[PDB]
């Protein structure tokens, strides 16, 4: 994005600069939710194998 | 003297939330109008299957008004007893028989006004549905505008796929229909995603020649012949990227020769001279293709057919002809490339008859298809609404994607929409144009619940109609209206089916009042096969810029899916048709407004809005001429006379959720969304207490909300019960009697979806005046009127020892001896009786192989009484079941045809309580099958009942009596004085004795009216009981009644309990360490809870630690006025030390002065900010960093913040101050998981020897193919070994094993597992063979 963010956690965080970072805080939290289901398969591809 | 109300933040809130229940009301009310008329929703839908037209009859089904009939009971007894809640749904309707067979003088129009047809429940007065027993809500559905779109591509990820553009129509039900290019530059079409076939053979279907297709993607260059040569109707903007083949001159000026190419500046030099005719060569006309078809006028032969690419020969005979109009297809290399006119050339079908046919059997392979199976089908296709549906705001958005004017139409497409959209993908192919936002609100509409419902409606109508027009025959004559016509049964089987089955319907969360407003203003992405699966959502998940004030980006569940509900903002609803429209402040000039209005998502791209964080006096005055304002996703400077709108408040960004956060703005929006999800997981606590820092939203949930009980009308309150409010009404004239009696139930302990308890403590004390709109009774969490979830303790963040590792708490001993975490939980076990191979079971306190403890809390009946101290080995349920012949002995035999048949044919089968939870029984069941006579269980409570009332009718005439005849002893003694002789004759010949004339004898003669009426009034009402007791018996959809017992266990703070507060830092509890090592300040006062400070710098969350320095400093700052000189104007032992040590704390002149203000003054200054009780701080325009630290130097005590304690253990003094405070953490509730899982052993199951848990025996844990690569790494054989053999499967293992322990030994080596048996079973079977080898 070319409009960078000024305000910071501790001083008045606007609802705009808040609204930015929320796209690259709804990666994280979504990459592990389907892992979380069944991390076994994987581990299951190596393991039949070796 | 006015003032401000001085709180953190200068925001003033113009137009407080709105109805939150607005999505579930006003949806599913303008759906099913039970008591208006008929319009909208399901009206909607009948004027659709009602009209039905069947030949050989002439039968015409007109509809009138839907009016739903009487339900089936209240909202409480869906929930205490075992109430389905069904609906039936009735209509008026009043058809004409116009017969057309033989003479038989039949014509007349008898109205039939109610017919039964479906069972669709309703919705409760806050916004809940209820099918089978638990409380079930149907979240809103979010996806595509049901029209048309142009994505990038897809199908080429495998391959290249470069330079490809493709539309997409995703509509509700029928069939899809893309259309997607190739690397051969030619045009196809899918239809319900299947295999590819020519763009055009859905064209020639709709009755489209040749001709008509190539006029309807390309634009027509007519071309003239006179004086023997060839000109052009020359166009400009055409000759965008293209190469002079020609002198493209005009009146006598060459304005681009031969060679170079043509640019953009050339262009506007031919727009400007008006040319609109030059001379064009032969060779030029021979790269166009010919439209339609050509013959010579002077022989009378065709020279050239349609689509056929003109040449040299052709337009030879074209001139030679004496046409004058020739008009061909404008096609170049570029911006007109020749797509459509190479996909006839690919197409087999030639007309509409092959198309038909073509169509019908790549739909349905198979049978032969027909001459009206093949046009029937193609209808149903994209041309009809029993198939193919886009409802009535599809045509609205397709409008919008044409850019079309008007927006009302059918929700059906017709054959002249998908040629206009074709159009536009083929300019974007070319070059011109771009992409469109999928992601913009625009597209993606929200689906409302009433539309969900007739969403699932309109599917059981096409199936019932297909049966009223078979039975339409099977009629006599004049009376197949009731049931010899419609079957209300396809229609239910459909309905009900996405009430349970559905995976975008689910159980509703009701562990919280806050929980349960948040589940209906919800927004999912998942929903029918129609739609987007959970395999991909890496476009829909990600929150768009477009979505502001409209919807929370931070409030979706934490867990398996992650972005794929998320819930809906606060003032942001559900408009009219689909539309979200956010509140927007309309701000003329630099005076703002209190007028609000709702702006279209594609409307505030069209007008600059300014922010909430600007700063405001009043409403008639700005700042700065120059402040940041926002568009429609980018940022620029404007000034006050260019701010068209502003925004409400910084609260309308988010949800109630997060609304409900202080300092959200200081949390990051990873931890700030599990910190939204732990008041969802919150729990009903017995000592409610409200935050220290409230935002404005916790009275808004309660109120509007199904939570707290709302006055109908205003009157004077005369008793206050637990389990009722009676308020006596003045109807009539003032007086203690009776009149408009209105009796409000107050549900105390039933059991909700989540295992909780909901309750309602009445806070309306005696004779007081209330008012509509006034507060009668708390709610489960609720204190008065906002929301308490959690509670207030003394917080220290200190790393402890070792304990508060990553997400631990450590909690004193002092929590455990008093009740302040004490939840109410409650389980449901019941237990139906089926028919047995020897007969129906029965439910009696009949039940051998017990003890005398057993039976004794139990009645006569089997059924424990209510207020039992039960334990893991009571028995709960008295149920019984035979045995059988095999089970029986020959010596049970033969007392069983002498001592009678019911000696020693049944045995043991009670239910019991499972292993490890110890409660008290608060619920009992009750029910009796009327076909298998109302035994000593519906008698023994019934007798009881009967007692009791007869009971309460002496108790009421004791008071009465010795209540009148008390009052008219003074009179009577008064004149005719008669104290010895009056208290020997009998009470009921007090009334004989008369009076000496006088109006005090009037007196005497209304008070023996008023004792024969009130009396008679008593009387019947016991009469009333004796009737509701000893009439109807309601039953539960099970067989042979079914007894459902509610236990109730105390579940206190411990080890495993998980808390959190409302900034995301979740933890659970490690050790209740005592109060003697846990470190405390130097004036007593323990910490209650430790947390990690560590929890900080990894989890960015440091507004946590400005509510640490808020709570402490709480008794100086806003609260201080409300805990000061708020207290000092009642005691007046508080007036003398308040006006003095506030202003040796404060002396800031905003403050308010005790020392000047007086006792008036004051007062006034403590209403402005009531309501904000615990100080006020906003969400993302609150608090400061200079604020805050300012208001911490005004009261007692601690500087900067960071305060000196002692330890605990050692009590010397603690190297460096810490910060403390009150933290307002919550509790989280306890779900059926949580219960400890303990199983040695159980039963098994019957074609596996897998041990299998239910209700008793806890099911076992399973050990998958990850823990077994474990074990099967370590050097350990006989570990892993019996973990799948002696463990589990083995059956000879479980044994031998058992038997060994027991004795002292070891087990015998693992011998054959039954794994290995019934494994090689399964090959010997087969034809192949396996057999274990030795050495």
């Amino acid at each position: 994005i070319e409009t960078p963010i000024t305000a910071n956690f501790r001083e008045g965080l606007n609802v705009l600069q808040y609204f930015i970072s929320t796209h690259g805080a709804r990666k994280g939290l979504a990459d592990t939710a389907l892992k979380t289901a069944n991390s076994g398969y994987l581990t299951r591809r190596l393991v039949d194998v070796a | 003297k006015k003032r401000i109300r001085k709180d953190f933040g200068k925001r003033p809130q113009v137009l407080d939330v709105p109805y939150l229940l607005s999505i579930q009301l006003d949806s599913f009310q303008k759906f099913i109008e039970q008591d208006p008329e008929g319009q909208y929703g399901l009206e909607a839908a009948f004027r659709s299957v009602f009209p039905i037209q069947s030949y050989s009859g002439n039968s015409e089904l007109q509809y009138v008004s839907y009016r739903l009939g009487e339900p089936v009971f209240d909202v409480q007894e869906c929930q205490i007893r075992g109430v389905t809640y069904s609906a039936p749904l009735r209509v008026k309707l009043r058809l004409v028989i116009y017969e057309r067979e033989a003479p038989e003088g039949t014509v007349k129009d008898i109205k039939e006004q109610e017919v039964y047809m479906g069972e669709i429940p309703l919705m409760t007065d806050n916004g809940t549905f209820v099918i089978n027993g638990t409380e079930r809500v149907i979240v809103s559905q979010l996806h595509r505008s049901p029209g048309v779109f142009f994505d990038s591509d897809k199908g080429k990820t495998h391959s290249s796929g470069k330079v490809l553009y493709n539309a997409r129509i995703i509509p509700y039900r029928g069939s899809w229909l893309d259309f997607e290019f190739d690397p051969k530059d030619n045009l196809f079409v899918r239809i319900d995603r299947r295999r590819k076939l020519p763009a055009t053979i859905i064209l020639r279907a709709l009755n489209y020649t040749t001709e008509q297709i190539l006029d309807l993607f390309f634009e027509k260059v007519i071309f003239e012949i006179r004086d023997n040569k060839l000109q052009m109707e020359l166009v400009p903007e055409r000759l965008r990227g293209e190469t002079a083949s020609f002198d493209i001159e005009a009146n006598g000026k060459v304005y681009v020769e031969k060679g170079r190419r043509i640019t953009a500046r050339h262009i506007r030099q031919l727009e400007k001279d008006d040319v609109k005719l030059i001379e064009v060569p032969v060779e030029y006309i021979a790269g166009k293709v010919v439209a339609k078809d050509y013959i010579d006028e002077s022989t009378g032969e065709l020279i050239c057919a349609a689509n056929m690419e003109l040449s040299l020969d052709l337009l030879a005979k074209l001139s030679q002809s004496g046409h004058k109009r020739i008009e061909t297809l404008f096609t170049n290399d570029l911006d007109h490339g020749p797509y459509i006119s190479e996909t006839l050339r690919v197409d087999p079908t030639n007309d509409r008859l092959s198309a038909l046919v073509e169509i019908y059997r790549m739909m349905r392979p198979g049978e032969p298809p027909t001459r009206e199976a093949a046009e029937s089908l193609f209808e149903n296709l994209f041309f009809s609404e029993d198939r193919y549906d886009l409802s009535a705001v599809g045509r609205m958005k397709f409008n919008r994607s044409l850019l079309r004017e008007e927006i009302e139409g059918s929700g059906i497409l017709s054959k002249d929409d998908i040629i206009d959209v074709m159009k536009k993908l083929i300019d974007i192919r070319n070059g011109k144009g771009e992409v469109d936002d999928i992601d913009h609100l625009g597209n993606r509409r929200i689906r409302s619940v009433g539309e969900m419902a007739e969403n699932q409606f309109r599917v059981g109508l096409v199936r019932v109609e297909r049966a009223v027009k078979e039975r339409l025959s099977l009629g006599d004559l004049d009376t197949l209206m009731p049931q010899d016509m419609i079957n209300a049964k396809p229609i239910s089987a459909a309905v009900k089916e996405f009430f349970g089955s559905s995976q975008l319907s689910q159980f509703m969360v009701q562990n919280n009042p806050l929980s349960e407003i948040t589940h209906k203003r919800r927004i999912s992405a998942l929903g029918p096969g129609g739609l987007t699966r959970e395999r991909a959502g890496f476009e829909v998940r990600d929150v768009h810029p477009t979505h502001y004030g409209r919807v929370c980006p931070i409030e979706t569940p934490e867990g398996p899916n992650i972005g794929l509900i998320n819930s809906l903002s606060v003032y942001a609803q559900t408009n009219e048709y689909g539309f979200l429209e956010t509140p927007y402040r309309k701000v003329t000039d630099g005076v703002v407004t209190d007028e609000i209005h709702y702006l279209s998502a594609i409307e505030e791209g069209n007008y600059v809005i300014a922010q909430a964080n600007s700063n405001l006096d009043e409403e008639g005055h700005f700042v700065e001429d120059l402040v940041t304002c926002r568009s429609k996703g980018e940022s620029s400077l404007f000034s006050r006379d260019q701010v068209d709108y502003m925004d409400v408040s910084t609260q309308q960004v988010v949800s109630v959720g997060a609304s409900l956060i202080p300092f959200l703005e200081h949390d990051d929006a990873n931890r700030a969304l599990m910190g939204a999800n732990m008041q969802r997981q919150a729990v009903p606590t017995l000592r409610a207490d409200k935050p220290l820092v409230g935002t404005g939203m916790e009275r808004a949930v309660a109120v509007d909300s199904g939570v707290t009980a709302v006055a109908k009308r205003g009157g004077v309150v005369q008793y206050v019960d637990a389990s009722r409010i009676v308020i006596k009404v003045n109807e009539d004239e003032m007086y203690p009697g009776e009149a408009g009696i209105d009796i409000y139930n107050l549900t105390k302990y039933t059991r909700s979806n989540q295992n909780t308890c909901i309750n309602q403590m009445p806070c309306v004390s005696l004779g007081e005046p209330v008012e509509r709109g006034d507060v009668l009774a708390d709610g489960p969490s609720t204190d008065l009127g906002e929301l308490a979830l959690g509670q207030n303790m003394r917080v220290a963040f200190m790393p402890w020892n070792g304990y508060n590792f990553e997400d631990s708490i450590l909690v004193s001993e002092r929590v455990v001896q008093e009740d302040r975490f004490t939840t109410i939980h409650i389980q449901e076990l019941a237990c139906v009786s089926r028919d047995t191979k020897l007969g129906p079971e029965e439910i009696t306190a009949d039940i051998p192989n017990v003890g005398e403890a057993a039976l004794s809390k139990l009645d006569e009946s089997g059924i424990v009484y209510i207020g039992a101290e039960v334990t893991g080995g009571d028995i709960l349920v008295g149920k019984v079941t035979p045995k059988g012949e095999t089970q029986l002995t020959p010596e049970e035999k033969l007392l069983r045809a002498i001592f009678g048949e019911k000696a020693s044919d049944v045995k043991d089968s009670s239910l019991r309580v499972p292993n490890g939870v110890s409660g008290t029984v608060i619920d009992v069941q009750v029910f009796t099958r009327d076909g298998v006579e109302k035994d000593k269980r519906a008698l023994e409570i019934e007798e009881m009942q009967l007692k009791q009332a007869k009971k309460d009718l002496s108790e009421e005439l004791q008071i009465l009596e010795a209540g009148l005849f008390s009052r008219i002893r003074a009179v009577l003694v008064a004149g005719g004085v008669e104290a010895e002789k009056l208290d020997k004759l009998p009470r009921d010949r007090w009334l004989e004795l008369g009076l000496t004339d006088e109006e005090k004898q009037n007196q005497l003669e209304q008070l023996a009216e008023q004792y024969d009426e009130l009396k008679h009034e008593f009387e019947k009402k016991l009469e009333a009981k004796r009737r509701k007791i000893t009439q109807g018996d309601d039953l539960a959809p099970g067989v042979l009644k079914i007894v459902k017992v509610y236990l109730a266990v105390k579940r206190r703070i411990q080890p495993g309990d998980k808390m959190a507060g409302r900034h995301g830092n979740k933890g659970v509890i490690s050790k209740i360490n005592p109060i003697e090592d846990m470190p405390y300040d130097e004036n007593g006062t323990p910490v209650d809870i430790v947390l990690n400070p560590l929890g900080v710098p990894s989890r960015m969350n440091i507004g946590q630690i400005l509510e640490t320095h808020l709570g402490m400093a709480a008794k100086g700052i806003g609260d201080k006025i409300n805990a000061m000189l708020k207290q000092q104007q009642e005691v007046a032992k508080l007036r003398e030390f308040i006006q003095r040590a506030y202003d040796l704390g404060a002396d800031v002149r905003q403050k308010v002065d005790l020392s000047t203000f007086s006792d008036e003054e004051v007062m006034r200054l403590a209403e402005n900010l009531r309501k904000g009780m615990p100080i006020a701080t906003p969400v993302f325009d609150g608090a400061k960093e200079a604020e805050i630290k300012e208001l911490l130097k005004l009261g007692d005590l601690p500087t900067s913040g960071q305060i000196r304690l002692y330890d605990g253990r050692t009590g010397e003094q603690f190297e460096r101050p810490v910060t403390v405070g009150y933290m307002y953490m919550l509790k989280l509730n306890h779900l059926v998981d949580d219960k400890m899982h303990a199983r040695s052993t159980g039963s098994y199951s019957l074609v596996t020897q897998q041990p299998l848990g239910g209700k008793a025996q806890f099911g076992g844990q399973r050990f998958g193919e990850m823990e077994v690569w474990a074990l099967e790494a370590y050097g350990a054989a006989y570990t892993l070994q019996e973990m799948l053999t002696v463990k589990s499967d083995d059956v000879n293992g479980r044994t031998k094993m058992y038997k060994n322990i027991v004795d002292g030994n070891h087990q015998m080596e693992p011998g054959m597992p039954e794994s290995f048996n019934v494994l090689l079973k399964e090959i010997r079977s087969l034809g192949i063979n396996i057999e274990l080898e030795d050495e």
